[PDB]
RNA sequence: UCUAAGCGGGAAGCCUACCUCAAGAUAAGAUUUCCCUAGGACUUUAUGUCCUCUAAAGAGCCGUUCGAGACUAGGACGUUGAUAGGUUGGAUGUGGAAGCAUAGUGAUAUGUGAAGCUGACCAAUACUAAUUGCUCGUGAGGCUUGACU
RNA sequence: GAGAAGCAUGCUGGAGGUAUCAGAAGUGCGAAUGCUGACGUGAGUAACGACAAAACGGGUGAAAAACCCGUUCGCCGAAAGACCAAGGGUUCCAGUCCAACGUUAAUCGGGGCUGGGUGAGUCGACCCCUAAGGCGAGGCCGAAAGGCGUAGUCGAUGGGA
RNA sequence: CCCACUGUCGUUGAAAAGCCAGGGGAUGACUUGUGGAUAGGGGUGAAAGGCUAAUCAAGCCUGGUGAUAGCUGGUUCUCCC
RNA sequence: GGGGAGUGAAAUAGAUCCUGAAACCGCAUGCAUACAAGCAGUGGGAGCACCUUUGUGGUGUGACUGCGUACCUUUUGUAUA
């Protein structure tokens, strides 16, 4: 149910060593130069040569 | 020379902002600015905004150039909490403590 | 076990789904572009496309199957006189999905849902 | 669950007010003591 | 005289034998095949450092997904494409749709016609979505001995 | 220096400190399930309070799953609707703000700030009348303090335009 | 409407006694609002030592009071015999 | 919320504002650490890094190795589970 000692520091950063983000799948739309998500439309409503909502 | 910029009273506790703080440590200032534009982290907006400011004031009060800066230094700290109470089953009361952080940015050549 | 099971549960009971399901069916045949979750984006496909189908015969069997299915008389008159002529030499795949990043409120990814001849 | 207090203004007063403690002696050591720690209410 | 020397038989038991795992077996094994062969300075003089050039074989991110799955991992595919959805045909289940016509006072019955509808199945089919990409992974791999050259 | 300790000096600090020899003590802390404050481990884990249920388009905004407008869907309907008494005390309405409060965000709010809002011969209270019960001039009783009670006077939950 | 016989759940609860599904009484020795009376060795009790403000084989608050404890715990710098 | 400018003797004297300790929590540099079993030290002892001198010097780390079951209390007697 509970601990009968504490947690060391060590031990405690030693869990944590698998807490690490990571990046996501940027691309450059030379369509229209941006910055986009991949497989994403763009913020704008742009996507492989359309544009949604003119 | 670094400049820096401060963002104190973040309402974020600094566990959860280290960890985005991490991601951006030592990168150039535009793929970091990226990296903090797609991130469905809160502590991303936060960590962009003190990011930005340090730019500004690089390129306003010591007027360097924007694309030869870096993340140079990055660190969190922690700030004063805010105590509450919360009540619990059979008339129990537990302490709750909303935690703060400091954020600082460093940005150089 | 979901060993070759076809269906989504989202979260709700069984006419809560077939009810919001015909929802988003007769706000996209209205508006013909809409925006929502990619998971109920890619589920719609399986609703809509199959009254397209149906609208491209104009009797009144076919009318009143889709007014059993869609419950709304406008949506009827716009498939009919329309999206079934529009679609007559199309062979399936109406619609067309797209990733739009992710909901502020609820970091929950989000997707449109448009028309393929549109505008 | 029904719980204790249970307010009426007329009973707490017919029971507690000044005009209570005044009527009896006890009440009038009461309102003494209340006086000597200057208490800034002297009754409900 | 079965034992001291020497030579044997003997049980669902032991070791093999049958199935599954297994080289973190740190002694980290083997076999087939594939990839990398640019320049300058330089001194803490050695698998030494610095600057331009280079970025392979491959792996991953991402996407469509699965008879694989808690998250992972694992399998298939990403336009030179059937990976998923839809579309078309079939199969299956249910059991005689709607409209119309006829017979009947009516409930209803009959014909049109085993009709209409039919999740997850089989087969075809680029109609829709699998992109223009990015990151990682380098530039022949110390020394000493002994054999072949 | 044998020890409790002492001495010198860099940095911070910004106004007091004190030899020697006597004198007096709130004179030395690790423990008392010791007392007060602060901060850890558990752990970014359990939970986010009725299984009536949501979807989309537009608006405003720095930002919208949750606010406003619209179009649908669903739930209660002897109650989850309307109204009095008690209790509370401005929560009511408008404009404006979003730090804290709201088990998430909030542009919203029963939150902050600035103004506004309750109109009676007939509704109610007060008022006249009394029940139970209280207090009670004189009076009876009691070391004192005090107890009971007559005439009276109060006291609605009942009677009176 | 008043009650509380059985069971599952809940037991750092939605709740310091509940929910849900069933259960009993339901014109009477009934249920209930408002006001009042009884006060601690006392009251009240179709009686279980029950209840008397989440407290009952003698309520709570202040005082006597810093009660007493042949019991348990704790007791702080250094050196020498 | 901050960065310049400006005030002031002083702004890590900037309003949570004299001084600003410890527990606790970061970022940076050096060394060690992914074939090895236990109160985490102690006695040895190689290597590396930085200062310095021409060191049988100083500072940090510590491969490998002998020995080694916390403190208080109470007890005949406690690593004591
Ligand atoms: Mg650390
Ligand atoms: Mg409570
Ligand atoms: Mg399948
Ligand atoms: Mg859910
Ligand atoms: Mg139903
Ligand atoms: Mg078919
Ligand atoms: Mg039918
Ligand atoms: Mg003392
Ligand atoms: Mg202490
Ligand atoms: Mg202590
Ligand atoms: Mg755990
Ligand atoms: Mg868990
Ligand atoms: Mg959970
Ligand atoms: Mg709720
Ligand atoms: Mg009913
Ligand atoms: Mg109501
Ligand atoms: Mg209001
Ligand atoms: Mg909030
Ligand atoms: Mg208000
Ligand atoms: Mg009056
Ligand atoms: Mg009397
Ligand atoms: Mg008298
Ligand atoms: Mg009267
Ligand atoms: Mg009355
Ligand atoms: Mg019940
Ligand atoms: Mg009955
Ligand atoms: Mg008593
Ligand atoms: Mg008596
Ligand atoms: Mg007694
Ligand atoms: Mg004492
Ligand atoms: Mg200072
Ligand atoms: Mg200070
Ligand atoms: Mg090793
Ligand atoms: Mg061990
Ligand atoms: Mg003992
Ligand atoms: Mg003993
Ligand atoms: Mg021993
Ligand atoms: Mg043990």
């Amino acid at each position: 149910a509970v601990q009968q000692n504490r947690k060391s520091r060590s031990r405690r950063d030693m869990r944590r060593s698998h807490d690490a983000l990571t990046e996501n799948a940027l691309t450059v739309d030379q369509a229209t130069g941006e910055t986009h998500r991949r497989h994403h439309v763009t913020k704008d409503g742009f996507y492989r040569g359309r544009q949604l909502f003119a | 020379m670094e400049v820096t910029a401060k963002l104190r009273g973040a309402a974020i506790s600094a566990q959860k902002a280290r960890l985005v703080a991490d991601l951006i440590r030592g990168k150039s200032v535009a793929h970091a600015l990226n990296i903090l534009n797609f991130s469905n982290k809160k502590a991303a907006v936060l960590v962009k905004k003190a990011l930005e400011s340090a730019i500004a004031n690089a390129e306003h009060n010591n007027s360097l150039d924007v694309d030869d800066l870096k993340v140079s230094t990055i660190y969190v700290d922690e700030g004063m909490s805010l105590k509450r109470i919360m009540p619990r089953a059979k008339g129990r009361a537990d302490r709750i403590t909303k935690r703060t952080c400091h954020i600082t940015v460093k940005v150089g050549v | 076990m979901r060993h070759r099971n076809s269906g989504v549960k989202l979260g709700r009971t069984s006419s809560h789904r077939k009810a919001m399901f015909q929802n988003l069916a007769n706000s996209l045949f209205e508006h013909e572009l809409i925006k929502t979750t990619l998971p109920k984006a890619k589920e719609l496909r399986r609703v809509a496309e199959p009254l397209i189908t149906l609208a491209k015969n104009d009797t009144v069997a076919n009318r009143r199957l889709a007014f059993a299915r869609t419950r709304n008389a406008a949506t009827v008159g716009k498939l009919f006189t329309v999206l079934g002529p529009r679609y007559k030499e199309r062979n399936g795949g109406y619609l067309r999905v797209l990733k739009a990043g992710f909901r502020a409120g609820d970091a929950a990814p989000m997707a449109y849902v448009e028309l393929v001849d549109r505008e | 669950m029904k719980r204790t207090f249970q307010p009426s203004e007329l009973k707490r007063k017919r029971v507690h007010g000044f005009r209570a403690r005044m009527a009896t002696k006890a009440g009038r050591q009461v309102l003494a003591r209340r006086r000597a720690k200057g208490r800034h209410s002297l009754t409900v």
